[PDB]
RNA sequence: ACCGAUAGUGAACAGUACCGUGAGGGAAAGGUGAAAAGCACCCCGGAAGGGGAGUGAAAUAGAACCUGAAACCGUGUGCU
RNA sequence: CUACCCUUGGUCAGGUUGAAGUUCAGGUAACACUGAAUGGAGGACCGAACCGACUUACGUUGAAAAGUGAGCGGAUGAACU
RNA sequence: UGAGUAGCGAAAGACGGGUGAGAAUCCCGUCCACCGAUUGACUAAGGUUUCCAGAGGAAGGCUCGUCCGCUCUGGGUUAGUCGGGUCCUAAGCUGAGGCCGACAGGCGUAGGCGAUGGAUAACAGGUUGAUAUUCCUGUACCACCUAUAUCG
RNA sequence: UAGAAAUAGGUGCCCGUACCGCAAACCGACACAGGUAGUCAAGAUGAGAAUUCUAAGGUGAGCGAGCGAACUCUCGUUAAGGAACUCGGCAAAAUGACCCCGUAACUUCGGGAGAAGGGGUGCUCUUAGAGCCGCAGUGAAUAGGCCCAAGCGACUGUUUAUCAAAAACACAGGUCUCUGCUAAACCGUAAGGUGAUGUAUAGGGGCUGACGCCUGCCCGGU
C-alpha cells in the first residue's frame, strides 16, 4: 500500500532547504536554534 | 508406490529424468527413495528394449528423454538407440534385477541418505 | 496458551531425559578405518 | 595558470588503451571547462588538440575503521592529440 | 568535609550514531604492562582457535586484555 | 499521506444499442404525419486494462500495523491518472 | 523459561562434469518446467557506487556457501545536435517604488522566477570487463568567426 | 513602418550520463505475496490487449530429506434424496461464447429485454445435400442463473483510509429569502481579495428532492 513518504528532491529543497529558511524571521529562528545546539546538519 | 514429496506430474517427469540419466550415465548418485522407485522405471525399459520390437520401441518412447549421447569418437545416439542397442544386448541372458542400489551414508546438507544406482 | 509458571532447572532436565543421540551403527572396514553397516566405503 | 589547470596524469588500463589511439587521460581542476583543459595542454606539452572530452566523478565513499568518509570529488578529461605526442614517462 | 564511568555535562571515548517530511528527539561506548619487551621458532588446523617454546614479577596481564560478584550454563562425584 | 482546488500533460481491448438530424418514397392546399435508408447521440448496455471494495474463505506473535484467493461495482465520465 | 519448540515469506526440478578443507545450495552442460498485454525490452521519479575485474568468507544472507546487491584492492560514467541551462511563458511564488499594519510583518505595480506545455542542429554501423545518438568509422546538419566576389 | 553570395578554413561552454528502476538497489524497519507515471505490443484461437498454449526474451523463487497418522487449510469426486441445513440457500452447484427462432405484465413509449423459453454447432465429400465417428462436437480454458411480489431511494454518482456503502450525502427539478453593484455573502485588524473581469434569465443563504396528482386549517405565541 501506499506509505505517507514518497521522496522528491525539489519539493524536499523547496520546502525544508537553506533559503527557504533565511526566506522567513521563523526559519532564521530555525537555523539559529540548530546553530546554538550544535548541528552538524542545519537544513537540506 | 512413493510419493517422493512431488505431485503426480513433477513425479513422473523427476523419474522420466532419472531413467535417462542412468541409461545415459550408467551410474547414478541420487536419494534412497528416487533410487528405490526408478529401479523399477528402468527396469521395465530395459525389459522393453530386450523385447526390441517396433511396438515396444514406441513404448519405451513414452517414458524415455529425447537426449543425445556423443559416443567413442564424434558418432551420435539417442538414449533410445542405446536402450534398444548396447543396454538390452548386455542383459540378454538376464531374467530381471538389472540394477543394483548401494548406500553412501547421510550428504551434508540435509542429511539425506546418499546412494549408487548402477546398471549390473 | 503461555506457561502459567517458569520451568525449573530440575523440570527442564528432567524433560530432557531422552533429548540425546546415539551411536552410529558402525562395523570396522576389513580390508579399506570404521564404516556405517550397510554401506559402502564411498572414500577408500 | 596552464600548470594549476593539470593536476596529473591518469595511468590504467583503459587509459593506456586509450593512449594507444593517441588519447591522453588528465586529472583537472573542478572549477575548469574544457577549452581551458585543451589551451593548458597546447601550453604544456607543445602538441595540437584534436578534442577534448570531459567528465565529473562524484565523490566515493570510504572508510577507515570507524571513520567513514568520502574522496575528493574528481574532473577527467579525456584530450585527443591532432599533431605531437606526450612523454609522460 | 563536590562526582568518580548507571555517577559527574547529553557527551572522560557526541549534539555524533540512530529516529523523524520537518520543527525536533537523541544514545551506547574509560583501564594490557613499569617498559611493547604485543608471543621468534615447532606442532594440529583451509582458517579461526589451540598445545608447547619464549617475553614479563605476573600471560586465568595476550589486546573481547586491572579486579571479575550474582543470575545463568556445564564437567566430576560423597550421601540420597 | 489524505481532502478540495489551480496550471499543464496522459490513458480508456473488444462487443451491443441505435436519439436528433438528412435523403428518398409517399401524403398534403400547405403543414402535420408514415416507411426505408443513412446517421452516430448517451453521467446508455455487456466486458479486459484501469479505478474501486459488496460477499466469502484465508490470514489474526500476518508474506502485510488493513493483505491474499474467489467471485463482485464502475469502466466516454460528476471517469481514472 | 517457554524449547531444540513456532517459523525459515506464494513456485519444479533431475542428473553429469568441475572446483574445493568442506557442495542439495557455486560454475559449466543436457533434459525438464514457469511467465510471455509479460516474471520480456525501454524511459521517468527515487536511491546514490549498489556497476566491472581480481582476491575473500569473520559478520550479513532466515539453511549451506567455494557464492553474493557482503568484505578487501584496483577500476568504470566521454555530447555543438540526447535531457536541462546560456530561449519562452502557465498556475503559483516573489516584487523597485507603493498601500496597510502594536512590533514582527501582510498585500501589491512594473519587473522577475517558475514546466507538467511552446521553440530548438545527427543519423547508421562497429567496439569494451565495465560507456556510448557521447568513443571510432562513414555520411550530415546548426550557430558564430575569418578570408577570396541593404538592415530595420 | 519609424529608424540606421558561394566556396575554403576555423570555433562551439556548463550540468546529467555508472548501476537498480513495476524492483533483492525506490516507498513499505526486512534480500517484505503490498504501492510505484509513460513507452514497445509476435504466433495459434478468438470480437478482443478475453481464454489456453507458445515466440522474442527471461525465470526455477536463499532451507532441505522422508513419511503419506489425527487435525487445519486449498482442491476433486460421490449412492438415494434435493434446502429437510441455516438467522438467512452463507458457500458451492447450476447459467455462460457464437448463429438462428421467440419473448409477458407494466411503461415516462425510451424501455422492460440477453425478459422468459427453444433450436443449432465435430469430421469427410459433393455442389444445400450425401455420408463418418464418439457417452459427449463452443468435446479444453474463458464467457449472464432466471422468474413472481413488497419496503426504501427516482436515476449515473458520493460516504465512515483501517468493523457500517446504506434507506445516509449529492443530484436534475421545486419553493422561500436576501442582493441595484464599492451588491449581498465570504476571508482579512487593515490594505487587498473571492463573489465577478459576473449585474436580478445574476449572485449568496434555508428547506425540499426526477416525474405524476397534489400540498388543507391556525398569525394567539416566537
Ligand atoms: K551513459
Ligand atoms: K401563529
Ligand atoms: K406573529
Ligand atoms: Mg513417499
Ligand atoms: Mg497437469
Ligand atoms: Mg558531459
Ligand atoms: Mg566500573
Ligand atoms: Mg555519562
Ligand atoms: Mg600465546
Ligand atoms: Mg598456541
Ligand atoms: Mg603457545
Ligand atoms: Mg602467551
Ligand atoms: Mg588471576
Ligand atoms: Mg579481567
Ligand atoms: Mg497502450
Ligand atoms: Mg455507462
Ligand atoms: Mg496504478
Ligand atoms: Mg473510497
Ligand atoms: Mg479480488
Ligand atoms: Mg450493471
Ligand atoms: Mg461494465
Ligand atoms: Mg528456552
Ligand atoms: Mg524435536
Ligand atoms: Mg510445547
Ligand atoms: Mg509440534
Ligand atoms: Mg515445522
Ligand atoms: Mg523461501
Ligand atoms: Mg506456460
Ligand atoms: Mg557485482
Ligand atoms: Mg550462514
Ligand atoms: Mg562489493
Ligand atoms: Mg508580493
Ligand atoms: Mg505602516
Ligand atoms: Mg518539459
Ligand atoms: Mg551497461
Ligand atoms: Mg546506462
Ligand atoms: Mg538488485
Ligand atoms: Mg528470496
Ligand atoms: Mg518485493
Ligand atoms: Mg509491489
Ligand atoms: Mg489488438
Ligand atoms: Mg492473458
Ligand atoms: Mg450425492
Ligand atoms: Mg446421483
Ligand atoms: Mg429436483
Ligand atoms: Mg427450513
Ligand atoms: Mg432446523
Ligand atoms: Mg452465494
Ligand atoms: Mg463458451
Ligand atoms: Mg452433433
Ligand atoms: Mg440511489
Ligand atoms: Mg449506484
Ligand atoms: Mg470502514
Ligand atoms: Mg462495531
Ligand atoms: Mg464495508
Ligand atoms: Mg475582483
Ligand atoms: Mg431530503
Ligand atoms: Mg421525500
Ligand atoms: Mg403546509
Ligand atoms: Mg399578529
Ligand atoms: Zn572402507
Amino acid at each position: 500500500v501506499k506509505r505517507t513518504y514518497q521522496p522528491n528532491k525539489r519539493k524536499h529543497s523547496k520546502v525544508h532547504g537553506f533559503r527557504k529558511r533565511m526566506s522567513t524571521k521563523n526559519g532564521r529562528k530555525v537555523l539559529a536554534r540548530r546553530r546554538r545546539k550544535g548541528r552538524k546538519v542545519l537544513s537540506a | 508406490y512413493r510419493k517422493l514429496g512431488r505431485t503426480s506430474d513433477q513425479r513422473k517427469a523427476m523419474l522420466r529424468d532419472l531413467a535417462t540419466s542412468l541409461i545415459i550415465s550408467e551410474r547414478i548418485e541420487t536419494t534412497e527413495a528416487r533410487a528405490k522407485e526408478v529401479r523399477s522405471v528402468v527396469e521395465k525399459l530395459i525389459t522393453l528394449g530386450k523385447k526390441g520390437d517396433l511396438a515396444s520401441r514406441r513404448n519405451a518412447a513414452k517414458t524415455l528423454r529425447n537426449v543425445e549421447i556423443l559416443n567413442e569418437d564424434e558418432t551420435t545416439q539417442t538414449a533410445l538407440q542405446k536402450l534398444f542397442g548396447e543396454i538390452a544386448e548386455r542383459y540378454t541372458e538376464r531374467q530381471g534385477g538389472y540394477t543394483r542400489i548401494l548406500k553412501q551414508g547421510p550428504r551434508r546438507g540435509d542429511g539425506a541418505e546418499s546412494v549408487i544406482i548402477e546398471l549390473v | 496458551a503461555v506457561p502459567k509458571r517458569r520451568t525449573s532447572k530440575t523440570r527442564k532436565n528432567k524433560r530432557r531425559t531422552h533429548f540425546k543421540i546415539s551411536v552410529p551403527g558402525m562395523t570396522e572396514c576389513p580390508n579399506c578405518e570404521y564404516k556405517l553397516s550397510h554401506r559402502v566405503c564411498k572414500n577408500c | 595558470e596552464a600548470r594549476d589547470i593539470l593536476k596529473r596524469p591518469v595511468i590504467t588500463e583503459k587509459s593506456s588503451e586509450a593512449m594507444a589511439e593517441d588519447k591522453y587521460t588528465f586529472d583537472v581542476d573542478t572549477r575548469v571547462n574544457k577549452t581551458q583543459v585543451k589551451m593548458a595542454v597546447e601550453e604544456i606539452f607543445n602538441v595540437k588538440v584534436a578534442s577534448v572530452n570531459i567528465m565529473n566523478y562524484k565523490p566515493k565513499k570510504k572508510r577507515m575503521g570507524r571513520y567513514q568518509g568520502y574522496t575528493n570529488k574528481r574532473r577527467k578529461a579525456i584530450v585527443t592529440l591532432k599533431e605531437g605526442s606526450i612523454d609522460l614517462f
